[PDB]
């Protein structure tokens, strides 16, 4: 009770100390929601820091009751009418960041006066009113003069407003009515750029954000694009480097070989990129990833940039990872053995993952040539050797996808790979040695102990197993016939009569209908060969890239996942 | 007081990182290998410092692995405070030894034979505190002759009847059942009201585990409880908790009523009910004090008795009074009283003679599932809509789960939607509220719905059979709607390649978009999703002829053919050879009706009931 | 029952710990740790009885430390809540005054408390006067 | 741009609160404070998603300094924006640490509401801050 006693006050100045420990205890987590019409009654004056303070606690406050603070709206037009531009603008912001149903009607006439005037500042803060406005509660009908109004307020001579206005048309341009903004035709292009030129670091953001979205007519229009973004290399580190990258690498439409400018600008990218690794280590992450991304949309731009991508003992861990993958994507004929040394070096290190995808990497060079493959090999053998569990289970995966890659070629480590079962948890690690059991089954002939073994429990397991374990055995069978009716006619039965998987049943019965229809048709589907599988190492799949390339700089490359699969 | 451990705490606790207190430690260690190990160590007051001060250090953070054999060298000692730490040293810490471990036990036993109440108090706290092997086999059958066969102090024996509990909970092989439950449960109306306390204790885990063995505490149970409800107002004030008598006492007397069925002499069921309309009515006056504590223990006590009355079910008037005070107390202003009459209503839903009075709250329920935002409060809503699940209300209750989910934050999404589900299974006369509720499960939550859920609707469009042509229809014009789930891809998939003869008769609904829509969903979904598909794929090319040639076009592809994942390279080759082939009698053959799924396991149930606990 | 009680401090050290059956080295830890980010984290106009896996706990604040009681599913939330309040109300008035210090130098007069109200799991002694009698009768000697 | 935006302190409590979008509430601070500091799993990532939720955090001296997002903005905005704001922290009142952030509530809370509009970095060179803001 003594906060109200202590609060009110006929002194100003220990008003506005009461107001400032209101702030406080609101901040510690105090309530002083009985005082609120005290301080409305306290607002009248002409203070300016009292002025921001009685401000934000209108925001924090009104802004979970619209009802007493209806009667705020004339106040508020009082205040956007002082002379003096910096409160008028502090005004109609806190004004506006009242988001209820009863606002709009009171602020649709006195906002209109406030987007025309000559004040730089006041129009910035006008626009961001307006795109505030536009997020809830407005569409109406005039609300399209609004919004006419924002975009040819974009003809102006400060290159704050504009850009903020051209920030604020790109967030509202979400809706889609086959109407797609109606604007930026070549001469707007033209104003834009040229405002870039003249515009600072946040706005040039912003327009870069913004110009991703226009399809040239002609390719005149597309150079004349590209040499007015290509000077974009600014102390803005990620931001700045990585949007106009974004811009370039969607404005690369024109056909490959032409004048020599296409050449020159596939130069252009690779000094400005590569610089971008000797920043903070969040934007080393992110710059990583879109480097990622790039390198498996278009390979040929760090082609001679390996040495920059090898791994310091100061690099966190995700940085770590992210340099390792982009070491393998750059990793070929004349760059063998250096690559070959730092991973069997990275493969003694302690941490678990990074150890794990070292020697997956090891592999994938493996996978990638053929010289790397033996010697490759060769390491996973002794890694094998090494009995740790994880990494077996790893180099058995790799061992799995190499058997896939190359045909009848490295049948002598088998043996090897069955003599270390027991050690098998993961799903993907019994998956791989299934299917490497089911593939090569006329060379064992202990392949029958292993599938029964693993035949025990075929419920409470993963569905993935489930299925390589059946077509293995299928497999086995169809090389097998005379001595496996029993495991056939077992799994069958299992993935038919108590496998609750509609698909596992569905492979079930496609199984159960040929291996009694025909045994030719058996042999000659089942066991057909598959072909070769040409360098498949990590990739995603195209049409996703492609989306992902309109969406460089945003989450969604750092994510790798589209922007529909996260609001 | 002692400067040493004063100083040691004020100094050590204000000091730099962790590197300086290893070095302090380090120091320690040192001091310890200077005096422990040799010289001449005094009795008392050294040897009380520093196991206090190891005692400490343990406390603090750090592991010590030595240094007690000295230590309980002091259990045998005359002065209380040194025999206080041995003890409590001795109970913190337990090793695995056997020489020291008997010496333990020879120097326990040596202290029992005393004849003050304090060392025979401190000795039944260490067997009590720890318990192990050698005091079981030692302390079984010595304990209860100290409780009956003896007239000793009263905190000796509550002492004594904990640990009796205590080795009971532990041990109960070697602990008999000779002729010495005479007096035990003879004393349970014995003066000071804490020997009351602890036989009831011992008495209620006895009948948890032995109900027969005691059912004579009933009459004075029943006869302790009449006395302590109304008696006076300021009689026995030692045992008077804020104008409330006794409810601790009172709680444990209702807690072992509980475990036993309704007595067989009217005149004790007769006392029964009078104390319990005596609680009620008392419970039904404005309080005697504003304090909220009283009315904490007020609301104890009564929902002790309301407990005991849902157990025994047997009082219609109780029972209808016990959910009188329920819907009273579901707009009490205070959250405890609300989360508690929540949970005593879910756990009363059960019973059948007030299943309808249960009903009658379901829109204070469902105000107190919209009003209070809270997290625990709204699941034991939603909790109780579940338990008072007759069919009555099944399309309110399951739209008002609907929007609870809409409105959900991370994990009661997944409770939610596997209690929808498995309500909107049980209870539905029309599957196509059933099909259309699924539809909606997907669609409001998807990203967090089940693994299970979609196979149950799998298995019910296929089984049902008349149900499946509604199925495939809205399957199809939900899946070309801007907003298609993952899950909904998966679920589509089947069911539209399984069912696409009953929508080809529309024109709007021609195979050919069928299978655009599919490949549109197919270039962004997982592994499993394109398995799927590709059996829907081979399903289109057995059952729909017109667009057989751009089927085989699809899956001929290098992305679909040359693929890095095992199961889409083999499903890829399967097929195409399968189609290439087309003797026109095999691929029919093989892809036949499909028989409907067995009444396997209702794994929802199952896995619903392994979420609890 | 009462499975084990606690007396937590803003940043998360136990100035107090009593566990009625065995646990593990890592599992105190892990305990502790959960334990502190359940509490921590609601608010005062929040329920005082919040549940983890197969437990619910009943926790107060008081100053600086959040007195914490797990028990089992089929125990009375109210009584265990008055119970330590009255535990919280013995130590004002045998300390006269109530502190994280003075808890931290006389752990062995708490840990004999504790064990003067609590043993084996359940409840021993409920009225202040007798308690407070026997524990300065000893003070003496 | 950027929603929501939160500094906590080591031990995981709440200095500041800053919010912008009706989308982010008190749910947000329970995820970061629960998901983020509370949690056991040293090895994460700077962008943690939670319920189709982005939370960015830099880690300076002892302070957890996070600001959450529900749409897909650019990834180099915030992180950039985190780094200049905490070196205009530095330049105002030098080494950061939880008194100086508390003495201090009324000075960040005008800075934030200046510097940060609905999630649009307007400005934080030197030029405008200077001119028109107490200490």
């Amino acid at each position: 009770f003594e906060l109200k006693a202590e609060l009110n006050n006929e002194k100003k100045e220990k008003r506005k100390e009461a107001v400032k420990k209101v702030i406080a205890a609101m901040t510690v987590g105090k309530d002083v929601s009985s005082l609120f019409p005290d301080v409305v009654n306290c607002m009248q004056t002409d203070n300016l820091e009292l002025k921001k303070l009685v401000y934000l606690y209108l925001m924090n406050y009104a802004k979970s009751q619209p009802d007493m603070a209806i009667m705020a709206v004339n106040s508020f037009v009082k205040d956007c009418e002082d002379p003096n531009p910096l409160i008028r603008a502090l005004a109609v912001r806190t004004m506006g960041c009242i988001r209820v149903d009863k606002i709009t009607e009171y602020l649709c006439e006195p906002l209109r006066k406030c987007l025309k005037d000559e004040d730089p500042y006041v129009r910035k803060t006008a626009a961001v009113c307006v795109a505030k406005l536009h997020d809830i509660n407005a569409q109406m009908v005039e609300d399209q003069g609004f919004l006419d109004s924002l975009r040819d307020l974009i003809a102006d001579s400060n290159p704050m407003v504009v850009a903020n206005a051209v920030a604020a048309l790109s967030e509202i341009s979400e809706s889609h009515p086959n109407s797609n903004l109606l604007d930026l035709n070549p001469q707007n292009i033209n104003k834009l750029l040229t405002a870039l030129n003249e515009c600072t670091e946040w706005g040039q953001i912003f327009i870069l954000d913004c110009l991703s979205n226009y399809n040239p007519k002609d390719d005149r229009e597309a150079q004349s694009i590209c040499e007015r973004v290509t000077p974009r290399l600014s102390h803005a580190n990620s931001a700045v480097v990585l949007s106009a990258v974004k811009v370039l690498m969607k404005f690369l439409e024109l056909l490959p070989k032409d004048s020599d400018y296409y050449n020159m600008l596939l130069k252009k990218l690779a000094p400005p990129l590569v610089t971008l690794l000797s920043g903070e280590p969040e934007v080393q992450y992110v710059a990583l990833r879109n480097i990622n991304l790039i390198v498996q949309k278009r390979p040929e731009i760090l082609k001679q940039e390996i040495k920059v991508f090898f791994v310091k003992y100061n690099d966190p861990i995700y940085v770590k990872l992210e340099k390792l993958d982009i070491m393998i994507r750059l990793a070929s004929q004349a760059n063998i053995a250096q690559v070959l040394a730092e991973l069997k070096e990275y493969a003694t290190e302690v941490d678990v993952d990074f150890v794990r995808k070292a020697v997956r990497a090891i592999g994938r060079c493996a996978i990638k040539v053929e010289q790397s493959a033996e010697r490759c090999v060769s390491t996973l053998l002794d890694l094998i050797q090494t009995k740790v569990n994880y990494v077996v289970q790893e180099a058995i995966v790799v061992i799995r996808d190499i058997f896939r890659k190359y045909p009848n070629k490295y049948e002598s480590i088998i043996a090897t790979l069955c003599e270390n079962l027991d050690s098998l948890d993961e799903p993907d690690a019994r998956a791989a040695m299934i299917w490497i059991v089911g593939e090569y089954a006329e060379r064992i002939d202990n392949a029958d102990e292993l599938l029964e073994s693993f035949l025990e429990g075929f419920h409470d397991e993963s569905t993935q197993v489930q299925l390589t374990l059946l077509t293995a055995i299928v497999k086995l069978f169809l090389k097998k016939p005379s001595e496996t009716q029993e495991l056939v006619q077992q799994v069958l039965s299992l993935a038919t009569q108590d496998s609750d998987n509609p698909d596992l049943r569905d492979r079930g019965y496609i199984y159960w209908r040929l291996l009694s229809t025909d045994p030719v048709t058996a042999k000659e589907v089942v066991l057909s060969e598959k072909p070769l599988i040409s360098e498949e190492t990590d990739l995603i799949e195209p049409t996703l890239l492609d989306e992902l390339i309109c969406h460089i700089g945003s989450l969604a490359s750092v994510y790798h996942k589209p922007p529909n699969a996260f609001v | 007081g002692m400067r040493g451990l004063a100083v040691f705490i004020s100094d050590i606790r204000n000091c730099k990182s962790k590197e300086a207190e290893i070095k302090r430690i380090n120091k320690e260690l040192a001091n310890i290998r200077s005096k422990f190990k040799g010289d001449k160590a005094l009795d008392g007051y050294s040897k009380k410092k520093y196991v206090c001060k190891l005692l400490f250090i343990f406390l603090l953070g750090h592991d010590i692995d030595f240094g007690h054999m000295e230590a309980v060298n002091l259990l045998s000692s005359n002065r209380y405070t040194e025999k206080q730490i041995g003890y409590l040293f001795i109970s913190v810490l337990v090793n695995s030894n056997s020489e020291l471990i008997r010496l333990i036990n020879n120097a326990i036993k040596n202290d029992l034979a005393s004849r003050n109440p304090t060392f025979m108090g401190l000795a039944l706290h260490c067997i009590a505190n720890v318990g192990s092997r050698e005091m079981a086999e030692a302390f079984a059958g010595e304990i209860p002759k100290i409780l009956v066969a003896g007239d000793t102090m009263d905190s000796v024996k509550q002492s004594a009847a904990l640990c009796l509990l205590r080795l009971y909970r532990t041990s109960p092989d070697l602990v008999p059942m000779g002729d010495w439950t005479s007096r035990v449960v003879h004393l349970l109306n014995d003066q000071h009201l804490g020997v009351v306390t602890a036989a009831t204790s011992l008495i209620t885990t006895l009948a948890q585990k032995n109900p027969e063995e005691f059912k004579t505490s009933v009459s004075l149970a029943v006869s302790r409880l009449s006395r302590i409800v109304t008696s006076a107002s300021t009689d026995l004030q030692d045992y008077t908790y804020y104008f409330v008598p006794a409810p601790w006492l009172s709680v444990k007397l209702l807690r072992l009523l509980q475990c036993y069925p309704p007595p067989e002499d009217p005149a004790v069921r007769g006392r029964l009910t009078e104390c319990l309309e005596t609680i009620l009515n008392k419970a039904q006056e404005p309080p005697k004090s504003k304090k909220v504590q009283h009315s904490n223990a007020k609301n104890a006590v009564l929902f002790e008795a309301i407990s005991l009355i849902i157990h025994h079910d047997s009082e219609p008037n109780l029972l209808v009074r016990a959910c009188n005070q329920l819907g009273q107390f579901l707009q009490h202003r205070e959250t405890n009283l609300r989360y508690l009459a929540l949970e005593s209503m879910c756990t009363l839903a059960s019973s059948e003679f007030s299943h309808e009075a249960v009903k009658t709250h379901i829109e204070t329920v469902i105000n107190a599932l919209k009003t209070e935002r809270d997290v625990s409060v709204r699941q034991r809503a939603v909790d109780l809509l579940y338990a008072m699940c007759d069919r009555s209300n099944a399309q309110q209750i399951v739209a008002e789960m609907l929007s609870y989910l809409e409105t959900a934050d991370y994990s009661i999404r997944e409770e939610i939607v596997l209690k929808v589900a498995i309500l909107a299974e049980k209870y539905a006369v029309d599957y196509t509220w059933y099909v259309d509720t699924i539809l909606n499960l997907i669609r409001i939550a998807g990203d967090y719905v089940s693994e299970e859920v979609w196979y149950r609707v799998i298995q019910i469009v296929i089984n049902r059979d008349d149900v499946q042509g509604y199925a495939a229809k809205t399957v199809f014009e939900a899946l070309q709607a801007p907003a298609c789930h993952e899950n909904l891809v998966k679920v589509g998939g089947y069911i539209l390649g399984e069912f696409g003869n009953l929508i080809a008769g529309d024109p709007r609904s021609s195979p050919l978009i069928q299978f655009n829509l599919l490949h549109s969903k197919f270039h962004l979904c997982s592994v499993p999703t394109r398995a799927l598909l590709l059996s829907t794929y081979i399903k289109f090319v057995n059952l729909f002829p017109e667009v057989k040639a751009t089927i085989q076009d699809v899956l001929r592809s290098d992305s679909q053919l040359k693929n890095a994942d095992v199961e889409l390279q083999q499903r890829a080759v399967e097929y195409l050879r399968l189609s290439t082939v087309a003797s026109t009698d095999i691929l029919a053959t093989v892809l036949e009706e499909m028989p409907p799924f067995p009444e396997r396991e209702s794994s929802i149930l199952a896995k619903l009931k392994k979420k609890k606990g | 029952m009462i499975r084990f009680i606690l007396i937590q401090n803003r940043a998360g050290k136990t100035r107090l710990a009593k566990w009625y059956m065995q646990f593990d080295d890592d599992e105190k830890q892990k305990l502790i740790e959960e334990v502190h980010a359940v509490v921590t984290v609601r608010d005062a106009k929040h329920t005082n009885f919040v549940e983890f896996r197969n437990f619910k706990i009943i926790y107060r604040r008081y100053a600086g430390l959040y007195f914490c009681i797990c028990v089992d599913v089929n125990d009375n939330n109210l009584a265990y809540l008055e119970a330590i309040h009255n535990f919280v109300e013995v130590l004002n008035e045998y300390f006269h005054n109530v502190c994280e210090l003075d808890l931290v130098f006389n752990f062995y007069k708490v840990y004999t408390v504790v064990d003067e109200m609590f043993l084996a799991g359940e409840i021993r002694e409920t009225s202040q006067t007798k308690v407070l009698k026997q524990l300065l009768m000893l003070q003496s000697l | 741009m950027i929603g929501g935006l939160f500094i906590y302190n080591h031990k995981g409590e709440v200095l500041i609160s800053r919010v912008y979008r009706d989308d982010i509430g008190r749910n947000a601070v329970d995820a970061f404070r629960v998901n983020v500091i509370h949690a056991r799993q040293q090895v994460r990532s700077p962008v943690t998603n939670i319920a189709r939720t982005s939370f960015f955090h830099v880690k300076r001296s002892n302070i957890w300094l996070a600001a959450v997002t529900k749409q897909n903005v650019n990834a180099a905005m915030v992180f950039e924006f985190l780094y200049k704001m905490c070196d205009v922290m530095a330049a105002y009142f030098g080494k950061i640490s939880e008194e100086n952030i508390k003495n201090n509530f009324v000075l960040i809370y005008e800075l934030l509401d200046e510097i940060l509009d609905f999630g649009y970095p307007q400005n934080s060179e030197t030029g405008a801050l200077k001119t028109f803001i107490t200490q």
